[PDB]
RNA sequence: UGACGGAGCCAGCGAGUCUAACCUUGGCCGAGAGGUCUUGGUAAAAACUCCGUCGUAACGAGGAAUUCCUAGUAAGCGCAAGUCAUCAGCUUGCGUUGAUUACGUCCCUGCCCUUCACAC
RNA sequence: AUCUGUUUGGUGGAACCUGAUUAGAGGAAACUCAAAGAGUGCUAUGGUAU
RNA sequence: CAUUGGUGAGCAGCGAAGGAUUUGGUGGAUUACUAGCUAAUAGCAAUCUAUUUCAAAGAAUUCAAACUUGGGGGAAUGCCUUGUUGA
C-alpha cells in the first residue's frame, strides 16, 4: 500500500484534516492549489511551514487538506497546524527520526502553535 | 494488612487521631544505630522543655514568660492596675 | 477527572435507588427494636422472617443537611461565581455586583461569548462550589438560577419588585462581615430543601456580634429577601435597610448542573393544573 | 444488656426474638429443627434422655 | 457482633471495615452491617479483577477476550503496563484503566471513527 | 512529617482534611511552606511549617499531580500531572497567578534548573522537554525512547522491542552546574544527557543479574517448553524446610508488601536519581540498593590547552627554578592530579598570596575542586585554610558572579 | 475608516402530520349552507477580501456629574430558539472578528483580622 | 414522467420491555481417539453335567 | 470530480547462466570454553563382580515432633486430654 499518514489541526471550530502520502509535491487545500488559499493577506501564514523547513522536503510527498468550520482566520491556522503535524508524522513513520527531530526543533523554535493546539480554556480568577 | 497488600496499597488513609507520647531526655547518640560514628550530639529535649519560666512560686511575686519578675511591693499603683488589665486580656483570649 | 465525575454520579444514583428499596427494611428493623424494648409481640411477617432476625443481630448497632452539602457542610467555606447572560445591559451588571457583595465569597465573572458547557467545566476545575446566573428584561432583573457543583442541584427563581442600591442616593458602602441568616416560615420538605441550598452559599460560623443580617422570609411562596444592619440599644434593637429588595419565587429544581437540560427534575411549578392557586408548596 | 458479651448475648437475643414471634407466627415456620441425619439424631435423643 | 450494641468500639470498627471494603469495591453499599456476613464473597473480590472490570467498562467483549489482551501487553493502569490478570483495581484506580498508547487496539478504535491522528503515535 | 535532625524528633506532622494519599512533595527554599500532591485528589495541598495549618488547596488540574518542585531563586511552584499539562503557580505575592503549559503526553517527572529559569519534564512518550518559566515557551527537546534499555520478563508473551512497559523516564534531575540531566525509570538504564546540545553523554546498565526479571532483552530459547518457561515453574515444594515451602502470596499484589507476597521475581527499576551537591557523583535508588557512581579515581588523561612545551618533566624544573605560578599553571594544563598535588604542597606559604591572585580565571574552578577533594581527607588543615583564605580574598568577586559554575566546588 | 454595483468565500446552536396575513372589485354553480375562480390595495449569514464609479423646525457623536470593566475580556457582526416562572415595545442561546491598559501598591477611600524542634 | 406513494418480498436491526444462556457463538472433515444412553440380533439350552 | 476500495490489461524505470511469497526438518548461538563412568587420594573405558568379605565406628526420656485448618453453630459413633473402675 502507498505510505500515508493522517493528522488534524483545530482552531476554534475550524478543523482541518491532512493526508500526507508519498508523491510529487502536490499540495492542495479543499481541492485547489495551496496558492489560492484566501484571504491573501494571511496566505503567507499558511506558507509558514513550507518555508521554514524548505520546499525540498515536500517535493517527495503529496498533501491533501480538507477544512471545515470556523471563519477565515481559524481555518488558516487549522490548515497550517494540519500541514505541520502531517509532515512531522510522515517523517516519523517513513523517514529517519533525525529529520523528525530537526523538523520539530525548527517548528517549535518558530511557533509552537504549529504543533500544539492553542486552546484558550476559561480560567475563573 | 492483607487488604492493603491485595489492593497494591492504593488504599485510603485512616481517620486522624491524637495520641500522647513521652519523650525521655537522653544523649542524641543513643537514639542512633550502632556503628563507629555519630551524626549529632545534642540532647533529646530542647531547653524550653527542660525549664519553662512559669507562674511565680511566691504569691506576692509576679513572673512573666520573658523572665521579668516583679514583687507587688515594688510595683506602683498604675503598674499594678496595668498588669491586672493585661492579665484580664490574657485570661479572656484563652 | 471526567471519568471520575461520571463514575461517582453513577455510584450516587445507584446508592439512592438502593436506599429507597432499603427503606422498607429500615422500618422493619425499627419494629423489631420497639418490640424487644417494650415486649409487644412482633407482626406476623416479621415473626416468620428468619433471615431478618439473623441479620438483625449485626444490624442492631446502627444509628439533617442534604447529601450533596453533607460532605462539606461547615468544613470548607463555599466558593461562588456570579455571572450574567450574554451582552448584559448596564443595570444587570450593577445588579450582578450587588449579588456579589451579598455573598461574602462571591466573584464576578464577565460572560461575553462563554459557552455554557465550557463555563461549568472551567468552574469545576477551579473548585467553585456554586454558580449564579442572572437574566434581565429591559434592565430589570427577572430570573436567578443557582447551581451547586459538582453534580447539582440547580434552582431557578424569578425576581419581582427588584429595587437596587444604585437607586439610592448617598447610600454608602456595605459591610462585608459574615452575615447572620434568618429563614422564616419554611415548613414543607421542599421548603427545607430550598433553605439548605441558600444557607450553604454563606460562610459558616458568623461572629456573635456581627452587625449584618440577611433574612429570607417566605410569604405565600414569594421569598422576600432583605439585608439589614442592626445596633443593639438599651431598650431594643434598631435596624436599617441596606438592600437590595427583591422577592424570588422558585419555579424549578433539577438534580444536575444547569448545563444539563436532561437532569431529572426534582420539582417544577405546575401553573395550569386545576388546583394550582389553592395550595402553596413552600 | 450493655454489659453482656460473648455467646450469652447471641443466645439471649435469639431467645427474646423467638418469644415475641410465637404469639403471631405460625408454629411450623417460626421454629425449624436443624437438619441432622437419621442415625445421629436418635443417638443424641437417646443419650440426652439418658 | 457479639460485642454489646451501643459500644463505641463496635460502631467505630464496623464503620471502618465497611468503608475500606467499599473503597476496594468488594462492597457495593455501606448502609447495612449485615452485608459483612451476607455480601462478602469470593465472587465479590473476583469481580474487581482487571479482566472483569474491562468487560464491564466494555473495553472487551468477553472476560476471556480481555484476559488475552492483558497477556498481550495492551492494557495499562496509570502509566504502568500490567501483564498480571489478577490486578485488583480499587474504585479510584478504575478511572485510569486505558489502552497502551501505541497499541494496535487503540488504532482500530480511532480508525473506525476516522479520528486517527498519527502525530500522537 | 517534618523531621529535625539535630534532635531526631517529629517536630511537626501535617495531614489533609479529606484523608488523601501523598506521592510527591516539595518544600520552599525559605523552609516555611510545604506542598504535597496526590494520585487521588487532583489538588496540591499547601501547609505552613511554622503553624501546621492548611494554607490553601491549589486546584486546576484535571488529572492527578505526578510531581512538584520549588524554584530555589524565583520561589514559583511548578506542578505537572497526567493531565498533559504543566502549571506554574506564583503562590507567594499579593496576587496569585497560574500559567499552564501544554505538552504532547502525560508528565511523569519534573526537575527545576538551579537558576530557577527553566524546568525539564519527562513525558510518557519518552521525551525530556525543557521549558522557560518566565516565557512559558519550549527551549529544547531530547528523545529517549531509543536510548532506554528494557528487558523482556520471563512472564511476558511479547518481545522487548514491541514491549511498551517502560520506555519513559519516571525521574530526572539536573546537574548543579545546570548542563546535564540524569534520568532513570522502570528499566535497566540510567541515561545521562547534556542539555545544551541535547545528546546522550553515557548510558549505564543498572544491573546484570538474571535473578531480577527485567535484566535481559533476549531470553534463552532452551527455557521455553510445551509446559512453559522453566523459570515460571514453582519449585518451592522441593525445599526441605517448611518455612521455605509455605506460600503466603496474595493473588493480585504488585507493591507495598514483603517479597513473599509478590510470588513474582523482583523487577529491575530505578525509583529515583540525584546528583551529589559536593562531588561529581550521582546516586540512583534501585531494587538492589543505592548505586553511587563517581569520578573519584580519575585515571583519565584529559589535558586542557596543552602544548608541546608542557611536560610532567618540564613542570618539575619550574619548581626547582622557583617559578611557582608557571609550575602551577602548567600542572593544571596537564590536569594530572599527582602533579597538581606535587606543586600544591611545594609552594611556600610566603608566596601563596602572590600566586593566588595571579592564577588565570579559567583554572579557578579546577583548583577549588581540588582543594575541596584534597582537604577533606588530607592532614594539612592549616595549609589548606591558608590556601582557601588566599583564593577567596583574591577571587571572591569572580566567584559571586558565576555561582552555578562554582556551586559544587564551593 | 464613505455611498452605489459586481465578484470570491468562511460558521454554530434548531427537526411535534408541525410554521403561520388583512381588506376589496366581479363571473359561475348551488333551495340553502356554501364551493370555485377573478380582481386592486395594505401589511410582512453578516463581517471580511478583490475590482469598477462618484467624491469628502431639528440636527453634525453629545457638558457637569455619575456608573461599569482585566483575555478569547471590552467592542463590532449576524443566525437560530421562544422550552409551565419572565420575555416578543423583547428574552435566551449559537458562532464569527477581537484589542489598549494594569496584573503592583496599601499613599488616599472603605471593609476586615490580631495584640513539638532550629532560628526569631 | 426532475409523476405519485401505499402494498408484497429481500436487505438492515436504534430505544424500551420480555425470555433463555453465559471460561461468547459457530462451522467442516474421519477406516481418528475416548466417556456414557436406547433399541436390536444371535440356541442364548448342565433343574442337578460324558 | 475524487477514491489512501477491489479485480485486472500494459508501459517508463530497475535488471550478469532468472525473480517473488509461504513453509517442514536438523545444526550453531541465546550466562564466561578445565573432558566420560564407578564402590573415586585410584580403577575402568574389552571392565572386574572367583578377595568385596571381615574388623572398627555407629541407638538423646527429643522415649518431642500438623509452625501446614475458609467463616458460624454442633459433633450421636469416632479421635485428643483428664480422671476413674477392675486385672
Ligand atoms: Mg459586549
Ligand atoms: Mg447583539
Ligand atoms: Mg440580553
Ligand atoms: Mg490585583
Ligand atoms: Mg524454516
Amino acid at each position: 500500500a502507498v505510505p500515508s499518514v493522517q493528522t488534524f489541526g483545530k482552531k476554534k471550530s475550524a478543523t482541518a484534516v491532512a493526508h500526507v502520502k508519498a508523491g510529487k509535491g502536490l499540495i492542495k487545500v479543499n481541492g485547489s492549489p495551496i496558492t489560492l488559499v484566501e484571504p491573501e493577506i494571511l496566505r503567507f501564514k499558511v506558507y509558514e511551514p513550507l518555508l521554514l523547513v524548505g520546499l525540498d522536503k515536500f517535493s517527495n510527498i503529496d498533501i491533501r487538506v480538507r477544512v471545515t468550520g470556523g471563519g477565515h482566520v481559524s481555518q488558516v491556522y487549522a490548515i497550517r497546524q494540519a500541514i505541520a503535524k502531517g509532515l512531522v508524522a510522515y517523517h516519523q513513520k517513513y523517514v529517519d527520526e533525525q529529520s523528525k527531530n530537526e523538523l520539530k526543533k525548527a517548528f517549535t523554535s518558530y511557533d509552537r502553535t504549529l504543533l500544539i493546539a492553542d486552546s484558550r480554556r476559561p480560567e475563573p480568577k | 494488612y492483607k487488604l492493603d497488600v491485595l489492593s497494591s496499597v492504593h488504599f485510603v488513609p485512616k481517620p486522624a487521631s491524637t495520641s500522647l507520647e513521652i519523650r525521655v531526655e537522653t544523649p542524641t547518640i543513643s537514639m542512633e544505630d550502632a556503628q563507629p560514628l555519630y551524626m549529632s550530639n545534642a540532647s533529646s529535649l530542647a531547653p524550653q522543655e527542660i525549664y519553662n519560666v512559669g507562674k511565680a512560686e511566691k504569691d506576692g511575686e509576679i513572673r512573666l514568660k520573658n523572665g521579668v519578675a516583679m514583687s507587688k511591693e515594688e510595683l506602683t499603683r498604675e503598674d499594678k492596675n496595668r498588669l491586672r488589665r493585661a492579665l484580664k486580656r490574657k485570661r479572656s483570649k484563652a | 477527572m471526567l471519568r471520575r465525575q461520571a463514575r461517582e454520579r453513577r455510584e450516587y444514583l445507584y446508592r439512592k435507588a438502593q436506599e429507597l428499596q432499603d427503606s422498607q427494611l429500615q422500618q422493619k428493623r425499627q419494629i423489631i427494636k420497639q418490640a424487644l424494648a417494650q415486649g409487644k409481640p412482633l407482626p406476623k411477617e416479621l415473626a416468620e422472617d428468619e433471615s431478618l432476625q439473623k441479620d438483625f443481630r449485626y444490624d442492631q448497632s446502627l444509628k439533617q443537611v442534604d447529601d450533596e452539602y453533607a460532605a462539606t457542610s461547615g468544613i470548607m467555606d463555599p466558593r461562588i461565581i456570579v455571572t450574567t447572560s450574554r451582552d448584559p445591559s448596564t443595570r444587570l451588571s450593577q445588579f450582578a455586583k450587588e449579588i456579589k457583595l451579598l455573598f461574602p465569597n462571591a466573584v464576578r465573572l464577565n460572560r461575553g461569548n462563554y459557552v455554557m458547557p465550557n463555563l461549568v467545566d472551567a468552574c469545576k476545575k477551579s473548585g467553585t462550589t456554586d454558580l449564579v446566573v442572572l437574566h434581565e428584561h429591559r434592565g430589570v432583573p427577572t430570573s436567578l438560577t443557582i447551581s451547586h457543583f459538582p453534580h447539582g442541584p440547580t434552582a431557578q427563581f424569578s425576581l419581582h419588585n427588584v429595587v437596587m442600591r444604585h437607586d439610592i442616593i448617598n447610600a454608602g458602602n456595605q459591610s462585608e462581615v459574615n452575615p447572620h441568616l434568618i429563614f422564616d416560615n419554611f415548613t414543607t420538605a421542599l421548603g427545607k430543601r430550598v433553605v439548605c441550598i441558600l444557607k450553604h452559599l454563606f460562610n459558616a460560623g458568623p461572629k456573635k456580634d456581627s452587625e449584618r443580617v440577611i433574612t429570607f422570609a417566605n410569604r405565600g411562596d414569594f421569598i422576600s429577601v432583605r439585608q439589614h444592619v442592626y445596633v443593639r440599644t438599651r431598650e431594643g434593637v434598631e435596624i436599617a435597610e441596606v438592600g437590595p429588595r427583591f422577592e424570588m419565587r422558585l419555579f424549578e429544581l433539577r438534580l444536575g448542573t444547569l448545563e444539563n437540560k436532561d437532569a431529572d427534575v426534582e420539582w417544577q411549578l405546575r401553573r395550569f393544573i386545576r388546583t394550582a392557586n389553592k395550595k402553596d408548596y413552600l | 444488656d450493655d454489659q453482656v458479651i460473648g455467646k450469652a448475648r447471641s443466645r439471649t437475643l435469639e431467645m427474646r426474638l423467638n418469644r415475641l414471634s410465637r404469639v403471631n407466627g405460625h408454629q411450623d415456620k417460626i421454629n425449624k429443627l436443624e437438619k441432622v441425619p437419621m442415625h445421629i439424631r436418635r443417638g443424641m435423643i437417646d443419650k440426652h434422655v439418658k | 457482633s457479639l460485642l454489646p450494641p451501643t459500644d463505641p468500639f463496635r460502631r467505630k470498627h464496623e464503620q471502618l471495615l465497611l468503608d475500606k471494603l467499599y473503597a476496594m469495591g468488594v462492597l457495593t453499599t455501606k448502609s447495612k452491617i449485615s452485608d459483612l456476613e451476607n455480601k462478602v464473597t469470593v465472587s465479590a473480590i473476583c469481580r474487581r479483577r482487571l479482566p472483569v472490570i474491562m468487560h464491564r467498562l466494555k473495553m472487551a467483549e468477553t472476560i476471556q477476550d480481555a484476559v488475552k489482551f492483558i497477556e498481550q501487553g495492551h492494557v495499562r493502569v496509570g502509566p504502568n503496563l500490567i501483564n498480571d490478570p489478577a490486578y485488583l483495581v480499587t474504585r479510584n484506580m478504575e478511572d485510569y484503566v486505558t489502552w497502551v498508547d501505541n497499541s494496535k487496539i487503540k488504532k482500530t478504535l480511532l480508525r473506525y471513527r476516522n479520528q486517527i491522528d498519527d502525530f500522537d503515535f | 512529617r517534618a523531621w529535625d535532625l539535630i534532635r531526631y524528633r517529629n517536630f511537626r506532622t501535617f495531614t489533609g482534611t479529606e484523608r488523601i494519599q501523598f506521592n510527591c512533595l516539595a518544600v520552599d527554599p525559605s523552609g516555611e511552606v510545604v506542598c504535597a500532591g496526590s494520585l487521588d485528589n487532583f489538588d496540591i495541598h499547601v501547609w505552613s511549617v511554622q503553624t501546621g495549618q492548611l494554607l490553601d488547596a491549589l486546584s486546576g488540574h484535571e488529572g492527578p499531580v505526578s510531581c512538584l518542585s520549588f524554584s530555589q531563586e524565583n520561589s514559583v511552584l511548578a506542578s505537572a500531572s497526567w493531565d498533559k499539562t504543566i502549571r506554574i503557580w506564583s503562590i507567594f505575592g499579593r496576587s496569585q497567578q497560574v500559567e499552564p503549559i501544554e505538552v504532547y503526553s502525560d508528565v511523569l517527572a519534573l526537575s527545576m534548573r538551579p537558576d530557577g529559569k527553566e524546568v525539564a519534564v519527562s513525558t510518557l512518550k519518552g521525551q525530556i522537554s525543557i521549558f522557560n518559566i518566565e516565557d512559558a515557551k519550549q527551549v529544547g527537546n531530547i528523545d529517549c525512547r531509543k536510548d532506554i534499555i528494557s528487558g523482556r520478563f520471563n512472564q511476558d508473551r511479547f518481545t522487548a522491542k514491541n514491549s511498551e512497559r517502560s520506555k519513559f523516564f519516571t525521574t530526572i534531575h539536573y546537574s548543579f552546574d545546570g548542563m546535564a540531566i540524569v534520568a532513570g525509570g522502570n528499566n535497566n538504564s540510567i541515561c545521562l544527557y547534556d542539555v545544551p546540545n541535547e545528546v546522550l553523554l553515557k548510558r549505564f546498565i543498572v544491573s546484570r543479574n538474571m535473578a531480577l526479571n527485567g535484566t535481559l532483552e533476549f531470553l534463552n530459547s532452551k527455557k521455553m517448553t510445551e509446559a512453559g518457561s522453566l523459570d515460571l515453574i514453582d519449585d518451592a515444594g522441593e525445599n526441605s524446610d517448611l518455612e521455605d515451602r509455605i506460600d503466603n502470596s496474595l493473588p493480585g499484589s504488585q507493591r507495598g508488601g514483603d517479597l513473599s507476597t509478590r510470588k513474582m521475581r523482583p523487577e529491575v527499576r530505578v525509583t529515583s536519581v540525584q546528583f551529589s551537591p559536593t562531588a561529581n557523583a550521582f546516586a540512583a535508588a534501585s531494587t538492589e540498593g543505592l548505586l553511587i557512581y563517581s569520578t573519584n579515581d580519575t585515571i583519565l588523561f584529559d589535558p586542557f590547552d596543552l602544548d608541546v612545551d608542557v611536560t610532567p618533566h618540564s613542570t618539575v624544573e619550574a619548581l626547582r627554578e622557583k617559578q611557582f605560578l608557571n609550575a602551577l599553571v602548567m600542572a593544571f594544563r596537564l590536569n594530572e592530579e599527582y602533579l597538581i598535588n606535587k606543586v600544591y604542597e611545594a609552594i611556600p606559604i610566603k608566596e601563596i598570596p602572590l600566586v593566588a591572585s595571579n592564577i588565570p580565571a579559567i583554572y579557578l574552578p579546577r583548583i577549588l575542586k581540588f582543594i575541596g577533594d584534597f582537604a577533606i581527607e588530607s592532614q594539612h588543615i592549616e595549609f589548606n585554610l591558608i590556601w582557601i583564605k588566599a583564593l577567596l580574598s583574591a577571587s571572591g568577586g569572580y566567584i559571586n558572579e558565576h555561582k552555578y559554575l562554582f556551586s559544587t566546588a564551593m
